């Protein structure tokens, strides 16, 4: 079969904000580790 | 990319040393480049004037200038006197602080180390002989430096052991020969470390159908023996007594004295620079009556 | 190709068969008691060596998988000869070959089981034996000459090693004349699986790869065959004798193998100066040659312990 | 003299050059152009070999050494007794393995067969070429091949791999070995298995292609079914030739140092450099 | 003692004599197919003699 | 952009997806923690001005002769 | 978030995760096992301002 | 230029083009890791004017 | 000249040309950094001056030998 | 297959993508080329 | 198969792509040359 | 020429193509190995300053 499009739609919308929700830690993440140690 | 060749045994017995043309000639051009050029010799008269020389006895006053010029240009620097020496007062083995002139009491004792190398180990460096540069390449610190670490450590072939034979001179299993399986794994480790000291494989000192012939091994496995026997009186009696001398950031984790190996001289080359002949400009060095038949030239 | 069936219920009357063929159970992949035994001393065997390994980096998982071909599980110091060594020097070693050993034998038992099952001849079995009898040399030849020492050291590349110590310890196993035997029949293992597997792709198309129902009920695939090798080389095989020239020459690989190895170091010590004494040695010219004070000179010493001391040379 | 369905087969067709020239049997052998050929590359190669055996000290079968000649000739013809002997036998050994193999392609052509024991046979060939002309000729010298003589080319092998300290370190090499111990596990188990389907113990009767299957499955835990057992078994035997041909042409022409140190790469992976 | 003769020496021609039996039961083997062969002259065997021809029983599904 | 769900299975592009990113994770850690600077495991209580920096130009004539260490 | 246990069957997911878990643990421990810091076994009881530091930059 | 997107199937194409790009990325990072010049999680604090640089030619 | 694509398959044309152009520019690209002179990573920044430039010969004194002596 | 409606708006998303990606690589760029650069 | 009317409206494409890579190259040894001439 | 009715030129069109690569790529590595013509390294030494071979 395939994907109906009001399904993808739910999906993309989960997929969108769990990437971006990923990005927000993993910018926290470097915030952390450059006030510990700089790379430049 | 293409690779040199080099037939060291009869036809087809595939005793042959094989080069990268690329990386030799670097290595080559690497050596050539920086080779320090001698200055000329002298002859005056005269009795000598020194306070405080004990191996340069027998050698002119120009002849003595000009070697101490080669050993700065060969350990320091070639205008770097003050690397061994109060400049104010050369006679000086301490500084004006009353503490000890190390480095000018290890270059005494190394001045006697190469006399004893160029003199009583001619069998192994023959009319090629070693100066300073030979090691210390312009630098304070020669390569393959090495100190002690473990009991089984193969570099004390160089130094106190005696003794790698592994192989029986007989078809027959006897007494005389109970060598381990063990044991020729250590050979063949040492072994594998003095071919990389020269930049060689195996078939530069033996036919490999029997390691244990002298035979059918070309005749610088002869000259290898020699070396063996020459980097056990450098290290026993010269390098490693210096131990109370150095500062504690020269010594090993044991506190033992740096010590020699093949790739010391050898740095990765069959001969030494490549078979540069320098010593022969250096009467100061030879520890003989004359150098491949050129005289002494006696004060 | 790529018209491939697929059978819904099992065949043997894609999945396969629930059943007996008498006392055979069908189905899953046999182990018996034999079989199960085998794993368990055998995943002893594996455990003992890997954590060994995995010690000797002191536990670094990383340096584990980095140095991995590098690491070994030694055997003992050669002066304990056969006695029981430190469990840091050789005690694991001996312990994991222990468990290595009598799962290798439940195997060959578990293996002997499912053949007379399964009411087949004996011949794999007896193939694996010769297999087992060259791994058991490397026992055997140590315990002849006296030392756990001289064992083979768990470890990919440390074996190797061993391989070309064993070798040089020995003055040149190319001069043993079971391991020139040997590598005749492992060379002729690799000319006769060549020439047989192609023999029998080539007539494929016939029907020859049916091999059984060629050797009872001879076809036009095993009569090609036949005269192909007849007309090469001018005699030939059968399609059962084939498979007996192919089951010999693999089984002497190891059986002659096993016999050089048993021989090494208990009859001959320097196997170059037994090809002398009967005639194997090539003659080349002379290299160098040494006078008289040099034969002194240069002879060595027989290699000796270790310096169990680190000398001041105060002077 | 013929087996007893032979004669049938006996057919003009299928050579590749001499036509109906040379298409006969003589005794159980298939002659053709190639027959010919191979004869006369048999007979010259074999008579230099003897002559060269004359020539040399000894007469001892395990001692006769025909060497290649020196380095320093290159590319060039040496003197004949130099090594020039061995050059010239090269040539007739190169003339008949290929006159083998085209020959076999001849009498699997007039059987119907598939080319397959041809192109087999051609690995060994690759490997043979590999030693005697391609790495001597990438290294700049015929020198560089291997003696003719039962033990000389032993030593030769020795040394060859001294060469690079520890030749055991080969990757090439390793692959090639494992190829080689595979393929002599894997014809024990094929040979093993048709055998005790076909001769099972007294008063049994005889057993089934399903048996073996069975069986073999119990050993590696798939079933490799009757066509994919010959697969692999040529697979293996060719491979290995193949395997062994790149271990040695590697080392010289492309390598230089010792075998150990080429692992270096390994050590120095970034995840754990 | 025996200085020429030893205990590798023994055991090898042990095995040639092993082997060239081998070769023999192995040769035996080969012509349990195809022979007699058939010549201008009459039948021939060859050498050496091969063994007979061999009969398969196959399981009774009756 | 919804419909790359249509042109993809959205089950199976998360598997890919997290598989890719868990290699990448530990790919950059195990870096990190083979390097100097941030052997974090031991050196992680290190102020950022006393970690270790890897070596630099000389800056001059790389040529000044040396002088002993004092005895 | 529930939904998502009908997109991946748990009987999968759970036997990967315990997996990944367990790998991820042990590798997590011996990394810290074998290095100087944090080899607890030998040195565990030295406490916190004597146990052993990775060394300061060489510029020091 | 659309019409390429008759030819090639965007399924086929996203996936190559992310794989290339990705091997690109990652071979051009460890090409630069391994140099001395940017070896920058080392070295990655130096200035310019600190960071090393190869060997000019002495032409004399 | 476009009667070249009825003979030659146009779909299959631009991916042997891409695979062509790509491995070309792979090669020159390692050729170059491979070399001294253009070794751009490590010495980019070098003027066209300072740049390594290939001997006009290399040189030696008499008695060293690069290889060493053999037959 | 595919229609080119919807061809056209594939191409819409693939060239913006190439677009944003050239954009933040171009930034990339600039940054390293600020901190360290190789001409 | 391939038409003359797909033939002679893919010539144009591949014709000006081909140029229009040559002509970028161009420019990329315009700037090598510059920065560090080979001859 | 009637040539082309004997040979395929989609035949012979490629065989030329890639005889010319391999000639042109074995003639261009050739020069590069050479000392006079390894033009990467020394392509701005003028033609009396390049190497040339012993007399
Ligand atoms: C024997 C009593 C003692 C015993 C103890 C010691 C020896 C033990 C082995 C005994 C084996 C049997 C010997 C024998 O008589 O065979 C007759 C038969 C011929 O076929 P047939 O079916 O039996 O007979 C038919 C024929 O009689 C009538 O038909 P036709 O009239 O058309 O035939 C023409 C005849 C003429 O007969 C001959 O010429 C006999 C030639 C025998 C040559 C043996 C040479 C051995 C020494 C070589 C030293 C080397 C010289 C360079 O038949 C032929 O045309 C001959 C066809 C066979 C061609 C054989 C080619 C060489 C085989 C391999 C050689 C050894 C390689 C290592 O020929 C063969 O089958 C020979 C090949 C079989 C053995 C191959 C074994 C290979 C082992 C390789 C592994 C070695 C590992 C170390
Ligand atoms: C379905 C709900 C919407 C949403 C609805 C709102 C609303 C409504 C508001 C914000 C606000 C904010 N959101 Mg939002 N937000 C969502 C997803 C995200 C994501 C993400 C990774 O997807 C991130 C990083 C953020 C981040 C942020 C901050 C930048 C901002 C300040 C509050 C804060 O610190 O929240 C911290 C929380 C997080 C970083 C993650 C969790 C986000 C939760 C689910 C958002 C709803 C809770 C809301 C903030 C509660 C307070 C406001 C209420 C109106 C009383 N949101 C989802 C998609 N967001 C506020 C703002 O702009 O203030 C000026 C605001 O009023
Ligand atoms: C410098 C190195 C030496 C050398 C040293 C040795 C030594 C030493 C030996 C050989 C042996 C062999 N050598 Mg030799 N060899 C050299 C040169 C060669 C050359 C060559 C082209 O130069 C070749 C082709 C060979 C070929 C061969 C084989 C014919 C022979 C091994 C047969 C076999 O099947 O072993 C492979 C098969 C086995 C090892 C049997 C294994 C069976 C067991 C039951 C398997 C158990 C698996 C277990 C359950 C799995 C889990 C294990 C755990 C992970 C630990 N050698 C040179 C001269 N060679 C052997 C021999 O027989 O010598 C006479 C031997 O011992
Ligand atoms: C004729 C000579 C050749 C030969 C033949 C040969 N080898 C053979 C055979 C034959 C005919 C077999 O029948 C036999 C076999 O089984 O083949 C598949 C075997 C065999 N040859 C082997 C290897 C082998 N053969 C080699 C060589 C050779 N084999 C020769 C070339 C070599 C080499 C070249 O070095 C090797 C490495 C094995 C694959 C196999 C014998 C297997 C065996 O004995 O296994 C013992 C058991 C173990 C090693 C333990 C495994 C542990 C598990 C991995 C742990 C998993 C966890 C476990 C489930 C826990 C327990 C829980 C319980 C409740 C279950
Ligand atoms: C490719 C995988 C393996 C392989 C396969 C293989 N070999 C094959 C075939 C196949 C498929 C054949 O069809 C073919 C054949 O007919 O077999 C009976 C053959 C064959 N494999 C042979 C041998 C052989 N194969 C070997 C190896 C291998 N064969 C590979 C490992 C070896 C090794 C490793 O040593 C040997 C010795 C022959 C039995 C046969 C090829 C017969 C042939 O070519 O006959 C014509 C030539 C002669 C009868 C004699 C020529 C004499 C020369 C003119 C002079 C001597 C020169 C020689 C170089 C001297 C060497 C002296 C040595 C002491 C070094
Ligand atoms: C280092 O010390 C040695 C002696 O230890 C000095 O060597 C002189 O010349 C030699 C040929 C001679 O054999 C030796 O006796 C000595 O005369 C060398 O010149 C260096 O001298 C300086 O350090 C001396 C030292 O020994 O520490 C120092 O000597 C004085 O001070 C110490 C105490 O610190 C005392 O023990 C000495 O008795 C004393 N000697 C003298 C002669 O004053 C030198 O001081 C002076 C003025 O000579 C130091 O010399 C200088 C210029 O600083
Ligand atoms: C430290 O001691 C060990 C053990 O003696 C020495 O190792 C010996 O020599 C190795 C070359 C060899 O591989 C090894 O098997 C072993 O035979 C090692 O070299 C170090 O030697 C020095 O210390 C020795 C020691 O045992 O203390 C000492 O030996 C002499 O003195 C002891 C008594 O202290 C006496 O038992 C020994 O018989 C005696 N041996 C000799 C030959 O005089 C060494 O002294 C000498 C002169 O050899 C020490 O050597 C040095 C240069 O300090
Ligand atoms: C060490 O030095 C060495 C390295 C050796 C030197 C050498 C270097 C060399 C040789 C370099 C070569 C570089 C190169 C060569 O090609 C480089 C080429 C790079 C390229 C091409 C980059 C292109 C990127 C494009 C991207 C990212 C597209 C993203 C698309 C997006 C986000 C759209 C998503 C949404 C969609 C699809 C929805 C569709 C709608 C649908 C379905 C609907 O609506 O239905
Ligand atoms: C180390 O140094 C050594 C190596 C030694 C030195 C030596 C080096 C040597 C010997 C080098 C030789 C180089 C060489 C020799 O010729 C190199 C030749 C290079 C060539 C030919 C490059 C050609 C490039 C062509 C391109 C990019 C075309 C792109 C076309 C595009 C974009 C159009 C796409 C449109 C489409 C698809 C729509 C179609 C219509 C549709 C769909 C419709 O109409 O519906
Ligand atoms: C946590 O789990 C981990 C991660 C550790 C599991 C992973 C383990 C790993 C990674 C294991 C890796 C193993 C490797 C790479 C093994 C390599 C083995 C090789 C290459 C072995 C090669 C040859 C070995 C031989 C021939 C050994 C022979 C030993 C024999 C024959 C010993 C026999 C001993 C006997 C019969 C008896 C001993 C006891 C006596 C009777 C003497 O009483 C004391
Ligand atoms: C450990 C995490 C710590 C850091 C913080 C992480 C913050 C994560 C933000 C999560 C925000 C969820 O906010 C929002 O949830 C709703 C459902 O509730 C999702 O909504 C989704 O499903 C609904 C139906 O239920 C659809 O109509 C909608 O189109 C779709 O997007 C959104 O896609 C998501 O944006
Ligand atoms: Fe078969």
């Amino acid at each position: 079969g395939g994907m109906t499009e009001e399904e993808a739609r739910r999906f993309h919308g989960y997929m969108v904000t769990g990437t971006l929700g990923y990005v927000v830690v993993a910018s926290v993440a470097h915030f952390l580790a450059w006030s510990w140690r700089p790379w430049f | 990319a293409a690779t040199d060749t080099v037939q060291v045994g009869y036809r087809g017995t595939a005793m042959e040393q094989n080069y990268d043309h690329g990386d030799l000639k670097t290595k080559f051009a690497q050596v050539k480049l920086p080779q320090s050029p001698p200055p000329a010799g002298e002859s005056p008269p005269g009795p000598l004037p020194w306070k405080n020389v004990q191996v340069l006895n027998d050698i002119s006053i120009a002849e003595f200038n000009r070697t101490m010029i080669a050993m700065s240009t060969w350990v320091a620097g070639t205008g770097n006197c003050a690397y061994c020496h109060n400049v104010a007062a050369f006679q000086d083995d301490t500084l004006p602080n009353g503490k000890p002139l190390y480095t000018k009491i290890v270059a005494r004792r190394m001045l006697q180390m190469t006399r004893n190398i160029n003199g009583n180990y001619s069998q192994h460096v023959k009319n090629t002989g070693v100066t300073c540069y030979t090691c210390h390449m312009g630098k304070p610190l020669p390569n393959g430096l090495w100190f002690y670490s473990s009991q089984t450590d193969y570099l004390r072939h160089y130094l106190d052991r005696d003794g790698a034979r592994v192989i029986t001179q007989g078809v027959a299993p006897s007494n005389a020969n109970r060598s381990s399986t063990k044991q020729a794994e250590w050979t063949y480790a040492l072994m594998i470390s003095q071919s990389r000291s020269l930049g060689v494989n195996c078939t530069y000192c033996h036919n490999t159908r029997q390691f244990a012939s002298w035979r059918e091994a070309p005749p610088a496995r002869v000259t290898a023996y020699h070396g063996i026997l020459m980097l056990r009186d450098v290290n026993q009696n010269y390098l490693a007594p210096l131990q109370p001398v150095y500062p504690a950031v020269r010594l090993g984790a044991m506190g033992d004295a740096p010590k020699a190996q093949c790739v010391t001289c050898h740095n990765g080359a069959y001969k030494p620079l490549y078979g540069a002949q320098m010593a022969k400009d250096f009467p100061a060095m030879w520890g003989r009556a004359d150098w491949n038949g050129v005289p002494f030239p006696g004060i | 190709t790529r018209v491939q069936v697929r059978t819904v219920p099992e065949p043997g009357i894609f999945s396969y068969l629930a059943g007996k063929f008498g006392d055979a159970q069908i189905g899953p992949i046999y182990l018996g008691w034999a079989g199960v035994l085998s794993l368990i001393f055998g995943f002893i065997a594996i455990e003992i060596i890997g954590l060994n390994m995995w010690a000797s980096v002191g536990w670094d998982p990383v340096e584990f998988i980095r140095q991995l071909p590098w690491l070994a599980l030694e055997p003992p110091p050669p002066q304990y000869g056969l006695r029981v060594p430190p469990l840091n020097q050789g005690g694991w070693y001996l312990m994991a070959g222990f468990f290595l050993t009598v799962s290798i034998i439940l195997w060959w038992i578990r293996i002997y089981r499912r053949a007379r099952a399964l009411q087949m001849g004996s011949h794999l079995p007896w193939a694996f034996a010769s297999a087992i009898f060259l791994y058991s040399t490397f026992f055997f030849q140590p315990l002849l000459v006296g030392s756990w020492s001289e064992m083979v050291p768990f470890g990919i590349f440390p074996h190797l090693d061993w391989t070309s110590a064993f070798s040089i310890r020995y003055g040149n196993l190319y001069y043993n004349p079971f391991h020139a035997l040997s590598i005749a029949f492992l060379y002729g293992s690799a000319v006769l699986f060549a020439m047989h597997g192609a023999t029998i792709l080539a007539v494929a198309r016939m029907g020859g790869e049916r091999e059984i129902e060629q050797i009872t009920d001879r076809g036009t695939a095993a009569e090609r065959s036949m005269l192909f090798w007849r007309w090469c080389m001018g005699f030939n095989a059968t399609m059962e004798s084939i498979h007996r020239w192919a089951w010999w020459f693999a089984v002497l690989t190891t059986f002659t193998g096993g016999i050089g190895i048993l021989l090494t170091g208990t009859v001959v010590d320097n196997w170059y100066l037994w090809g002398v004494k009967h005639g194997l040695v090539a003659p080349y010219p002379a290299q160098n040659q040494l006078t008289p004070e040099q034969q002194d000179l240069l002879r060595g010493r027989y290699q000796g312990t270790a310096p169990d001391s680190f000398p001041s040379y105060v002077v | 003299a013929m087996l007893s369905f032979e004669k049938k087969y006996r057919v003009r067709g299928g050579t590749l050059i001499g036509g109906d020239l040379f298409d006969f049997w003589f005794g159980p052998f298939y002659v053709g152009f190639f027959g010919v050929t191979t004869i006369f590359f048999v007979t010259l190669g074999t008579l230099l070999c003897v002559w060269g055996a004359a020539m040399g000290p000894t007469w001892n079968l395990w001692q006769i050494n025909i060497a290649p000649p020196d380095l320093k000739y290159g590319l060039g013809l040496a003197p004949l007794r130099e090594g020039g002997l061995w050059q010239i036998i090269t040539l007739c050994a190169l003339g008949a393995f290929g006159s083998w193999a085209l020959r076999q392609a001849e009498i699997a052509r007039k059987l119907g067969m598939g080319m397959h024991i041809p192109w087999a046979y051609g690995g060994a060939i690759l490997a043979y070429t590999t030693l005697v002309v391609i790495r001597p000729f990438l290294l700049g010298a015929w020198g560089h091949g291997f003696p003719y003589g039962i033990f000389s080319h032993l030593d030769w092998v020795s040394n060859v791999g001294y060469q690079y300290l520890h030749f055991h370190y080969n990757p090439a090499h390793m692959i090639a070995v494992t190829f080689f111990f595979t393929n002599c596990l894997a014809l024990a188990m094929h040979g093993s298995l048709i055998l005790s389907v076909t001769n099972p113990p007294k008063g049994t009767p005889t057993g089934t292609s399903e048996q073996e299957n069975v069986f073999f499955r119990d050993l590696l835990g798939y079933s490799i079914g009757a066509i994919g057992i010959h697969r692999l078994g040529l697979f293996l035997a060719v491979g290995a030739a193949v395997w062994s041909a790149i271990c040695i042409v590697i080392s010289g022409p492309f390598w230089t140092q010792g075998w150990p140190e080429w692992w270096n790469w390994w050590l120095n992976l970034p995840i754990w450099k | 003692m025996m200085e020429y003769i030893d205990g590798a020496q023994i055991a090898l021609y042990a095995f040639w004599l092993f082997f060239f039996g081998l070769i023999i039961y192995l040769r035996r083997e080969d012509k349990r197919e195809g022979y007699p062969l058939e010549s201008p002259q009459g039948p021939r065997d060859g050498w050496p003699k091969g063994a007979p021809k061999k009969t398969y029983v196959h399981r009774d599904h009756g | 952009m919804h419909r790359i769900w249509l042109m993809y299975d959205p089950r199976r592009v998360m598997v890919a997806l997290v598989g890719f990113l868990a290699v990448l994770a530990l790919v950059i850690h195990f870096v990190l923690l083979s390097s100097q600077r941030y052997s974090w495991i031991e050196n992680g209580t290190l102020g950022a001005d006393q970690a270790p920096v890897g070596a630099s130009a000389p800056a001059a004539a790389a040529e000044m002769s040396p002088l002993p260490p004092g005895r």
